[PDB]
């Protein structure tokens, strides 16, 4: 569905803090 | 009249406001987007059908 | 020897995976749906699911 | 000759057609005194192609 | 395209202009919000310390956004860097707070 499909293309490009 | 803001259409009302950003919507945003548009009426015009 | 190999079948088996590497490229490529962009990397770009 | 088997024409690819990857072969230093480890993207978890 | 280059040795961090110069963190810059939208992450980790301490001005560019409000005594001290960080970290590539 759409909004998987929406929240996974955004999902893929993320960044967390440095350890 | 709503969708030829947020869209690219040729139909000419008056392309209001554009100072606020926005993106060239597709299909599918603009198919989510009138779909608001048609349960905000409907729940504003007391209809079912 | 196991981790041999005689010099004079070379052109005999690469062109044999050849073949091999031709007959598993024989396949047609499906249409599997598509999603606009929300984050602002590429603006108004349709990225296939 | 009376019936004979059929083959199998069309099939169809889902993914992505490709036959060359990418592999890293040996790690890169990525804790190291002379540069920082605040420059690398690795240390962000972006990921990258 | 915005490329950072930690200076070694001492230098001082330089940053690509649009024209392909490279320039210190000093002075005054104009953003797009999407620029700091792409790596947030990267941009406020080298950017913090130059806001608080160094002359470092930046005009990030929207059109629109939604504001809010915080009152303080003007008799008594008063610093907006909690809420300024605040801001600057829960920023995300996909949405931004008030």
């Amino acid at each position: 569905p759409m909004s998987t499909r929406i929240a996974e293309a955004t999902s893929a490009i993320v960044s967390k803090h440095p350890a | 009249t709503l969708v030829a803001q947020i869209s690219e259409t040729q139909y000419p009302v008056d392309r209001y406001l554009d100072w606020i950003p926005s993106l060239r919507a597709s299909a599918a945003t603009a198919a989510t987007f009138a779909e608001w548009v048609n349960t905000s009426m409907k729940t504003a015009f007391d209809l079912s059908d | 020897s196991v981790r041999g190999a005689n010099p004079l079948m070379f052109r005999a088996n690469v062109l044999h995976m050849l073949l091999e590497f031709v007959l598993d490229n024989l396949y047609l490529n499906r249409h599997t749906g598509f999603s606009q962009d929300h984050t602002p990397f590429t603006e108004g770009a349709n990225l296939r699911s | 000759l009376l019936h004979a088997d059929t083959p199998r024409l069309v099939t169809w690819d889902a993914g992505l057609c490709t036959s060359f990857k990418i592999v890293p072969i040996v790690p890169a230093q990525v804790p190291q005194d002379v540069l920082a480890y605040t420059f690398f993207t690795s240390s962000y978890a972006i990921q990258s192609p | 395209d915005c490329r950072i280059s930690f200076g070694m040795n001492g230098a001082a961090p330089m940053i690509r202009d649009e024209t392909g110069m490279m320039v210190p963190f000093e002075g005054n810059w104009i953003f797009p919000l999407a620029l700091w939208q792409m790596n947030t992450r990267y941009f406020n980790q080298q950017f913090d310390a130059w806001i608080k301490t160094g002359e470092l001005r930046i005009r990030i560019e929207m059109g629109a956004y939604p504001y809010m409000l915080h009152y303080y005594d003007p008799r008594q001290y008063a610093n907006a860097w909690n809420l300024t960080s605040a801001w600057l970290e829960e920023i995300t590539p996909t949405s931004i707070p008030s």
